[PDB]
RNA sequence: UAUCUGGUUGAUCCUGCCAGUAGUCAUAUGCUUGUCUCAAAGAUUAAGCCAUGCAUGUCUAAGUAUAAGCAAUUUAUACAGUGAAACUGCGAAUGGCUCAUUAAAUCAGUUAUCGUUUAUUUGAUAGUUCCUUUACUACAUGGUAUAACUGUGGUAAUUCUAGAGCUAAUACAUGCUUAAAAUCUCGACCCUUUGGAAGAGAUGUAUUUAUUAGAUAAAAAAUCAAUGUCUUCGGACUCUUUGAUGAUUCAUAAUAACUUUUCGAAUCGCAUGGCCUUGUGCUGGCGAUGGUUCAUUCAAAUUUCUGCCCUAUCAACUUUCGAUGGUAGGAUAGUGGCCUACCAUGGUUUCAACGGGUAACGGGGAAUAAGGGUUCGAUUCCGGAGAGGGAGCCUGAGAAACGGCUACCA
RNA sequence: GCGGUAAUUCCAGCUCCAAUAGCGUAUAUUAAAGUUGUUGCAGUUAAAAAGCUCGUAGUUGAACUUUGGGCCCGGUUGGCCGGUCGGAUUUCCAACGGGGCCUUUCCUUCUGGCUAACCUUGAGUCCUUGUGGCUCUUGGCGAACCAGGACUUUUACUUUGAAAAAAUUAGAGUGUUCAAAGCAGGCGUAUUGCUCGAAUAUAUUAGCAUGGAAUAAUAGAAUAGGACG
RNA sequence: ACCCACUCGGCACCUUACGAGAAAUCAAAGUCUUUGGGUUCUGGGGGGAGUAUGGUCGCAAGGCUGAAACUUAAAGGAAUUG
RNA sequence: GCCCGUCGCUAGUACCGAUUGAAUGGCUUAGUGAGGCCUCAGGAUCUGCUUAGAGAAGGGGGCAACUCCAUCUCAGAGCGGAGAAUUUGGACAAACUUGGUCAUUUAGAGGAACUAAAAGUCGUAACAAGGUUUCCGUAGGUGAACCUGCGGAAGGAUCAU
RNA sequence: UCUUAAGGUAGCCAAAUGCCUCGUCAUCUAAUUAGUGACGCGCAUGAAUGGAUUAACGAGAUUCCCACUGUCCCUAUCUAC
């Protein structure tokens, strides 16, 4: 999520040990730090041409995604950096030899490399525990919009 | 539960010992050594209910404390030793050189093997890294790291080494068609070939495999030992050459065989 | 005594969660060092497994690198004088990481003169070469030369002193120190 | 903590307590046989059901069908060697057939009178 | 191995339940009881209480023997056989028992450690340790202080021990050492060039920090700053070195430093040999114990996805006093609201949250045989939890241990 | 339901029945029970449609989008011969399945590596009058999958397979004298060893991995902010 | 306005009964052991009892939700003959 | 014939209920707070490193001058270490006192149900147009069944002008 | 069965209304002519002579509990007048 001020902590944001030499005159003064994840899932343009810091980056931090890989559609984008997606599947139930919806709702970490809002489908990789409850970190956003222009005004 | 396991309940003990039901209440649990406790065979299981040379577990011990047991060269006095595949068992009395290799039920089958091709070994290199000051290390399935190995030799290959030294003398890569012996699954035992890898990063490579009957069958990448070329392998496979019959081809060849 | 579990501590739900099992030693966390300035004072903890840590209790001295000067002096610590996490830590001098600490400048001010044959702020024959050809390459920074006139210099302490009884940090520079200069005197 | 020393029963014992019909049978059999039970009956019915139970799961696969092969043929020559399924009829459609009576007359008690020797099922 | 029968009426067909019937690795009880094999067994109620005994100790040629022990004999006048006591080392963290707690917990199947600890086993792994650097530093080996023991004692009483006098080490505490080379900073001089130099110091491993290398997505150019090797003196640079993963700031290496400095053998047993400049010189066989880092093995700790009995006469729940997330730190073996500081307002819920019940440890499994099911699993294997109830902790590789200690309660 | 004076139910004697080293009783549970009903119940009058209509969660939800034809390849049963010294394979033949093709027909896609396969042919021929047959390099197959770059609408279902403790169950072999079991054992030169074993099945829900493209959903291009170059 | 023919959608009756039911009866109460269009609700022997208890609604009378201990071998339906 | 209710007898079961009743268990506020652990101190005693004195030792190599290493011994001076009782402050936190909560139980004079129940006493409510057709909802009333008003239903005693 | 104008209904009670009376049963206490909850042939309760029920309010009468205290055990000392 974030947006503005990126140096807006009692800490300074920097990428640790990413030094930019003072005595180096350069054109671009931060230098950026950033990897790609595997499985095929492109770094996108936004987290290398970026200025944010996001330590749980997938792609500009930390953090090694590995394990599981899954899809849900995302139900809230109210935490700061972090949504939470709803995971729908059928159980089924042998005695009556049908289904039954079932849900869970899983806490993922979010970059600040994405534009994320409630409805889009995501794209979700494990990764070592980030927080409390967070174990996954979006890799992929496979939605868009849902046509939200595509309700603008009358002619 | 706060700290190791020190015994092992007969029961709990590995299928492929075949140990009997009753008759005691624990096995031996295999000392920690160069082989998986699930996937070794202990000496005394060896020295006793493989080759008979002793009927107590107080034999076996009598046995190896007078240095007649030698694995893969040296002398080992280890009741539970977790002697493994691959390994070289040599008693100098009686003359016996045994090398420890899969059944094609999946057991460890009695194999009795030269003088001369009892004096080196394979085994599949599980990692090659660039070790302390610059020196890269390759270290084999069997617990073996040995220092500046050929760099051609990657993950997955398979190695002859010496056993007199450590050295290693021969390696031959992973590629499509080179024999292959099935180290793990219900597909152990078996032996032929390759067909192709399947890849699947993130994963588990799954192995295409064909025998020398046009049998096919997969396993994972893990449980797959080269050990050489079609037809010509590099060391001595047991009788039925790890082909797997069927129930009734195995019913038919054992009832077949009865003129008495 | 402390435990680091999460079997206490309510469930994302909000249900409240049973006591099941009794505290484990694995689960353990210990007291923080809190280490303070002045005098070498070091108490080893013993961890799990053997293992030793060093945990600091008043320390005079750490070993503060320039990083864009390439080389590193050992100091004394002045005092702390800003920490993003806790104040009480910059009103107590107390010593943790990512602590702005000011240094001693002294030792990296008699290398710089017999590096560069310059001085800050205001005859040997190779020394002369090495002098000539040193320069275009010698201008410093603004706010770093401007410290070293006051005989303190703003470092960052990158260490875990409780943790590694060392106290080693890094010369504040450009961005950083731009930034902790705001914060500085902004609130100054 | 040992292995548990397997069991299991032999016999098997009938659902309708007072069947005339079935208490006449059963007797005539005690009696032609030279038996002391029912239960000598129970037993062996219960083998028969055992039986006729593989027999028709067996039946119910494709005919050629590994398992039906294998298992149906092992069954089939393990009752020829006995003497309960006659060398005529010998692909399990009779081992479905079969009746107690054949299994009863292959019984020690009833071969060594059978080849005279005793003359008599109880001096058997 | 797909079956029914008795009872409502004066009689009838129904609905319907009661009763009969069969089995139970299902308990109890009653009567009766000869033989072979097999053999469960204080679970249920009271994870109630416990007399007495026992259930964890341990020695190799190979750490310590002046037993004022035994044996003597067969060479042993330092020691040498055997060996109590005691030190030292390892083990007691396995085993066995129970099922009280526990309901998203445990457990299971499936993942994860690019998120960590690991005695041991097995395989590797160490020329660098001193010092203003000729009148040198024990290396042919540096220090004491203790047990047992002797002797004096205390208490009704314990595996209580005090004062005095000895003496060991692979216990405790110290502390020397070894080749060649190269690369770095200094630089006395000399001399103007484009510039070169004797000789001085630094460089084991580990630890802490900061910095650099760790290429490769197909190909080429100019310039600034430093500065490499080769001149056929305007100049060129030609061969040019690259490990692993799906993925890393990975393995590994280089620079500047850091450290109440980690390891770098003051140990043991068998044999006793070569080699001359005849010093008991200089060398030297087999293997024991150790020792740092790496791997391996035994592990461990967390950990992804999905699956639990009844309940709405439980509908809202979560942030007192972390509830959900961000930042920084502290703490941990390590990830993480695990904890603290600041900041935000989040998290769950009729697809049943939250709460209550369970005469609830979970699984492999068991009983019942048309099938679909129903019921059961304290209990021979696996995982978990506990040791009267709580908490705390010492030792250690490993315990929040109870046949360990400490405090409270009973 | 029996017993209030000829008691077929009581108390006994006699005889008789059933099960038999065992048999009765109590409590529970399973079957019978289609009296919990998914399979598979019932609800006018026997128990049971809410007085009525709206209506959210839930469950459910009309039809239609590559169908049809042509060609090749190789399997596994079964017939009629058997050629043979009980099994054998070719042709004659149907039957039932698998793979790839051409019909306007993405197979993700570039850039090579690799080729197994014929549009080839370079020679001719073993041999039945010849397209019956394969060795055999010089113009001419992509996909069989390597690896690098560049991207991709989402599911359900089913198939096969990997990963899969032992004991338990099912089940093969073996004469524990039988049997419950056990995993043994069986052969001789039984004076100096020979040898078969210690199978197979189930193992589902979830996760992984491959094949299918019917049936069910889902996304797309209408203020063109569409698609290819 | 009336008559005749037709066809939609009604409220009904008549006769049938292939078919259903325990029967009375039923064009659904049919297409059901040859057992599956979709979906909502309720019942599980009789009493105890729509009682006790809690929650909720109402001014109140009361409404909705709604047990158990215990007791009991019948209660009940339709038809036949008396 | 059947049959309804009050009233009466014996036995059982559960309910309501003054006691602001009792009991077990799980959480838990507030107050008090043991203990080990961490930390500021403490310093019974017991050594170190350094510095100087006096009395003897051994020679680095000389004729007098000149000189290193280790070791033991008593006035006297600097800068640190071990370390008991004690002790400051913390996190952990049993436990006590007092309350509250939740769950599971449970005494109670008395009230009032129902059952065993078929018999009894008073009536005749229902079953026949049951002798006022029966039943539903509601409302009032009466020893008891029940009666009466208003609106229904036929399961009516009418499928019919 | 006598008798009346009618013969006390719903309610309520040893009630500030009950003689007997310190009613009987329960509860509170070590013990209660007190308090409360019950019972009711009630000397002599009872319906705007208003009956019954009531949240709130009370320098109203009564009972008990906690806290509290020189009320008491059991007294003593001090200041001012
Ligand atoms: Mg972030
Ligand atoms: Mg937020
Ligand atoms: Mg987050
Ligand atoms: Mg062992
Ligand atoms: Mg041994
Ligand atoms: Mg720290
Ligand atoms: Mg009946
Ligand atoms: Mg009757
Ligand atoms: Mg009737
Ligand atoms: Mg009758
Ligand atoms: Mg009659
Ligand atoms: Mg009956
Ligand atoms: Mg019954
Ligand atoms: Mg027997
Ligand atoms: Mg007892
Ligand atoms: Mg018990
Ligand atoms: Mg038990
Ligand atoms: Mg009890
Ligand atoms: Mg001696
Ligand atoms: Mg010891
Ligand atoms: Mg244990
Ligand atoms: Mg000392
Ligand atoms: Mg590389
Ligand atoms: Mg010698
Ligand atoms: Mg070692
Ligand atoms: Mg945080
Ligand atoms: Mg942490
Ligand atoms: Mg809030
Ligand atoms: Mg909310
Ligand atoms: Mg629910
Ligand atoms: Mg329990
Ligand atoms: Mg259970
Ligand atoms: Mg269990
Ligand atoms: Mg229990
Ligand atoms: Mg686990
Ligand atoms: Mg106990
Ligand atoms: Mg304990
Ligand atoms: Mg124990
Ligand atoms: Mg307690
Ligand atoms: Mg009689
Ligand atoms: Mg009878
Ligand atoms: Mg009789
Ligand atoms: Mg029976
Ligand atoms: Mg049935
Ligand atoms: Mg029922
Ligand atoms: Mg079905
Ligand atoms: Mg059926
Ligand atoms: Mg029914
Ligand atoms: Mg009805
Ligand atoms: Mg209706
Ligand atoms: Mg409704
Ligand atoms: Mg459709
Ligand atoms: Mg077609
Ligand atoms: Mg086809
Ligand atoms: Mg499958
Ligand atoms: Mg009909
Ligand atoms: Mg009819
Ligand atoms: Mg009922
Ligand atoms: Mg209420
Ligand atoms: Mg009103
Ligand atoms: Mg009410
Ligand atoms: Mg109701
Ligand atoms: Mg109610
Ligand atoms: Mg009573
Ligand atoms: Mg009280
Ligand atoms: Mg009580
Ligand atoms: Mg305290
Ligand atoms: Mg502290
Ligand atoms: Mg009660
Ligand atoms: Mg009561
Ligand atoms: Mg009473
Ligand atoms: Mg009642
Ligand atoms: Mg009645
Ligand atoms: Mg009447
Ligand atoms: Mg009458
Ligand atoms: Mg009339
Ligand atoms: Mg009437
Ligand atoms: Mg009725
Ligand atoms: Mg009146
Ligand atoms: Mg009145
Ligand atoms: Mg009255
Ligand atoms: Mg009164
Ligand atoms: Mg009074
Ligand atoms: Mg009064
Ligand atoms: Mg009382
Ligand atoms: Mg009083
Ligand atoms: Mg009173
Ligand atoms: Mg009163
Ligand atoms: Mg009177
Ligand atoms: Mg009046
Ligand atoms: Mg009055
Ligand atoms: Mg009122
Ligand atoms: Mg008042
Ligand atoms: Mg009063
Ligand atoms: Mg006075």
């Amino acid at each position: 999520s974030t947006e503005l001020t990126v140096q807006s902590e009692r800490a300074f944001q920097k990428q640790p040990h990413i030094f930019n030499n003072p005595k180096v005159k350069t054109s671009k003064r931060t230098k950026r730090w950033y990897k790609n994840a595997g499985l095929g899932f492109k770094t996108p343009k936004t987290a290398i041409e970026g200025s944010y810091i996001d330590k749980k980056c997938p792609f500009t931090g930390l953090v090694s995604i590995r394990g599981k890989i899954l899809t849900g559609t995302v139900v809230s984008t109210k935490m700061h950096r972090t949504i939470v997606i709803r995971r729908a599947y059928l159980h089924y139930i042998p005695k009556y030899n049908r289904y039954e919806k079932r849900h869970k709702n899983v806490p993922v970490h979010v970059s600040p490399a994405f534009r994320v809002q409630v409805g889009d489908i995501v794209t979700v990789g494990q990764c070592r525990p980030i927080s409390k409850t967070v174990r996954f970190n979006v890799v992929k956003v496979s939605a868009a919009a849902a046509x939200x222009x595509x309700x603008x005004x009358x002619x | 539960a706060r700290g190791p396991k020190k015994h092992l309940k007969r029961l709990a003990a590995p299928h492929h010992w075949l140990l009997d039901k009753l008759s005691g209440c624990y096995a031996p649990r295999p000392s920690a050594g160069p082989h998986k406790l699930r996937e070794s065979l202990p000496l005394i299981v060896f020295l006793r209910n493989r080759l008979k040379y002793a009927l107590n577990g107080r034999e076996v011990k009598a046995i190896l404390m007078q240095r007649h047991v030698k694995v893969d060269g040296k002398v080992r006095t280890d009741t539970t030793y977790p002697a493994g595949f691959m390994d070289v068992i040599t008693l100098d009395a009686t003359n016996e050189n045994f090398r420890l290799v899969y059944d094609v039920k999946g057991r460890f089958a009695v194999h009795r093997i030269t003088d001369e091709e009892a004096s080196y070994k394979l085994g599949k290199v599980k990692k090659v890294q660039l070790g302390k000051k610059g020196v890269p290390y390759v270290v084999t399935h069997d617990g073996r790291t040995i220092r500046y190995p050929d760099p051609n030799i990657k993950v997955n290959d398979t190695v002859k080494i010496d056993l007199a030294s450590g050295k290693i003398t021969d390696f031959i890569k992973f590629d499509a068609g080179k024999l292959v012996y099935v180290t793990g699954g219900r597909n152990l035992g078996r032996i032929g070939t390759i067909v192709h890898k399947e890849r699947h990063d993130g994963g588990f490579d799954l192995v295409h495999i064909k025998d020398s009957l046009d049998n096919t069958f997969v396993t994972r990448l893990n449980n797959v030992f080269v050990i050489g070329e079609q037809g010509k392998p590099y060391i001595s496979l047991p009788k039925g050459k790890g082909i797997k019959l069927s129930i009734a081809e195995e019913r038919d060849r054992r009832r077949a065989q009865q003129g008495l | 005594g402390i435990s680091r579990d999460s079997r206490h501590k309510r469930s994302a739900t909000g249900a409240k969660r049973a006591q099941f099992r009794k505290k484990r030693k694995f689960e353990l966390g210990r007291q923080p060092a809190n280490t303070k300035i002045g005098a070498k004072r070091i108490h080893s903890v013993r961890t799990r497994g053997g293992n030793k840590k060093y945990r600091a209790l008043r320390i005079e001295t750490g070993n503060f690198s320039w990083a864009s000067e390439g080389i590193s002096k050992k100091t004394r610590i002045a005092g702390v004088v800003y920490h993003p996490s806790n104040n009480e830590l910059v009103r107590t001098n107390t010593l943790t990481k990512a602590a702005i600490v000011q240094i001693d400048a002294t030792p990296f001010r008699q290398w710089f003169e017999a590096h560069y044959g310059q001085t800050l702020g205001k005859k040997s024959k190779n020394a002369e070469r090495k002098w000539a050809a040193r320069a275009a390459s010698a201008k410093i920074e603004s706010s770093v030369e401007s410290q070293f006139s006051a005989g303190r210099l703003y470092a960052c302490i990158s260490s875990r002193p409780g943790q590694s009884g060392r106290c080693d940090g890094y010369i504040l520079e450009g961005e950083e120190l731009a930034f902790y200069l705001r914060r500085l005197t902004a609130k100054k | 903590p040992r292995a548990p020393r397997t069991y299991s029963k032999t016999y098997s014992t009938p659902k309708r307590p007072y069947e005339s019909s079935r208490l006449d049978a059963e007797l005539k059999l005690a009696g032609e046989f030279g038996l002391k039970n029912k239960k000598e009956i129970y037993r062996i019915s219960f083998q028969l059901s055992k039986i006729r139970r593989a027999a028709r799961d067996l039946l119910t696969r494709d005919e050629k069908d590994p398992k039906r092969l294998f298992e149906g043929n092992a069954l089939i020559r393990r009752l020829v060697r006995v003497g309960v399924l006659s060398e005529d009829k010998k692909k399990l459609d009779y081992v479905l057939a079969l009746k107690v009576e054949d299994f009863l007359e292959r019984r020690l008690q009833t071969q060594v009178y059978k080849l005279g020797l005793a003359k008599s099922v109880h001096h058997a």
